[PDB]
């Protein structure tokens, strides 16, 4: 299973790194997905994007690379594409999952829970889970809202493969 | 210091709520789709000669979450309840708010405006027919619009303050 960093910034100001495990044993072409848009490789990526929409108590969300408003965002498959299984659920803080806007529809958006999100099981594919960094994660918190409306701009400064 | 009425715009995802919220709120209308969680906006007017501030609710429409409107609906005053011309089953969910906004508070006086948007586009498969008789027996106006080209968008919202006012 590969391993992926972001270099996570607030308002330009270092605050740390976040590594993930990405379960390629369990959805490899979602895994895959996230691994090359966190290394650039296909000429787009995550890195410069922001976190758009933090809410305390449930989830940190980004990756909308493409149009920076939290609309965008896009596939190295295409601007989307299917769910591969829902096999792993949202069992608690640091479970990586897809976002998406439906069946069928993921692209590059992503969410970091901070709690157990039981009720996104069977519609969200999860394909990680934070390895190093929870602390970072949960110091992004307190920059969201109940909305998820952010008062700093969260933004991953870089990425990479591990 | 001038009324506040408390408006909540409901309705299926995807219908215009939030565009018909913005170009009301800020005068302009983009075709990407935001999906909402829950945002709150503000704005002074005139309705018939009278000054007044529009506190509006623009809410999700994630059928996933429809358990938590009880909240809304109970301190809200009046409801634009939204379906999409060109959507059927937007306007089938249409009775579903109706019949939840009454239950909850336990009235069949509740100041709303049944709003039937993207009149501007072509696809249309909710006849104006059918929407005026649903009103008609709600009880309540109708009104078509378009957050595109802004048809009928400040009459939608202010037919409901004149609904709230008429109920006070
Ligand atoms: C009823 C209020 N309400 C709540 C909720 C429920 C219980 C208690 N309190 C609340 C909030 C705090 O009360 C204001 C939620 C919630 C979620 C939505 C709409 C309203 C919500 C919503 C809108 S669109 C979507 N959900 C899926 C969304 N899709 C897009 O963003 C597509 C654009 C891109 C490609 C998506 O994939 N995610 C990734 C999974 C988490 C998800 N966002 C999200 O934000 O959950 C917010 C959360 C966790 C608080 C649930
Ligand atoms: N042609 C046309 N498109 C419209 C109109 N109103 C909204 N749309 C489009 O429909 C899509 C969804 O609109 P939006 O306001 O986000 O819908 P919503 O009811 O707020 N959705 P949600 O419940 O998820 O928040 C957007 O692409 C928007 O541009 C309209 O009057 N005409
Ligand atoms: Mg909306």
């Amino acid at each position: 299973n590969p391993t992926v960093f972001f270099d996570i910034a607030v308002d330009g100001e270092p605050l740390g790194r976040v590594s993930f495990e990405l379960f390629a044993d369990k959805v490899p072409k979602t895994a895959e997905n996230f691994r090359a848009l966190s290394t650039g490789e296909k000429g787009f990526g995550y890195k410069g994007s922001c976190f758009h929409r933090i809410i305390p108590g449930f989830m940190c969300q980004g990756g909308d690379f493409t149009r920076h408003n939290g609309t965008g965002g896009k596939s190295i498959y295409g601007e989307k594409f299917e769910d591969e299984n829902f096999i792993l659920k949202h069992t608690g803080p640091g479970i990586l999952s897809m976002a998406n806007a439906g069946p069928n529809t993921n692209g590059s958006q992503f969410f970091i829970c901070t709690a157990k999100t039981e009720w996104l099981d069977g519609k969200h594919v999860v394909f990680g889970k934070v390895k190093e960094g929870m602390n970072i994660v949960e110091a992004m918190e307190r920059f969201g809202s109940r909305n998820g409306k952010t008062s700093k701009k969260i933004t991953i400064a870089d990425c990479g493969q591990l | 210091s001038m009324t506040e009425y408390k408006l909540v715009v409901v309705g299926a995802v995807g219908v215009g709520k939030s565009a018909l919220t913005i170009q009301l709120i800020q005068n302009h209308f983009v075709d990407e789709y935001d999906p909402t969680i829950e945002d709150s906006y503000r704005k002074q007017v005139v309705i018939d000669g009278e000054t007044c501030l529009l506190d509006i609710l623009d809410t999700a429409g994630q059928e996933e979450y429809s358990a938590m409107r009880d909240q809304y609906m109970r301190t809200g005053e009046g409801f634009l309840c939204v379906f999409a011309i060109n959507n059927t089953k937007s306007f089938e969910d249409i009775h579903h708010y109706r019949e939840q906004i009454k239950r909850v508070k336990d009235s069949e006086d509740v100041p709303m405006v049944l709003v039937g948007n993207k009149c501007d586009l072509p696809s249309r498969t909710v006849d104006t027919k059918q929407a005026q008789d649903l009103a008609r027996s709600y009880g309540i106006p109708f009104i078509e619009t378009s957050a595109k080209t802004r048809q009928g968008v400040d009459d939608a919202f202010y037919t409901l303050v004149r609904e709230i006012r008429k109920h006070k």
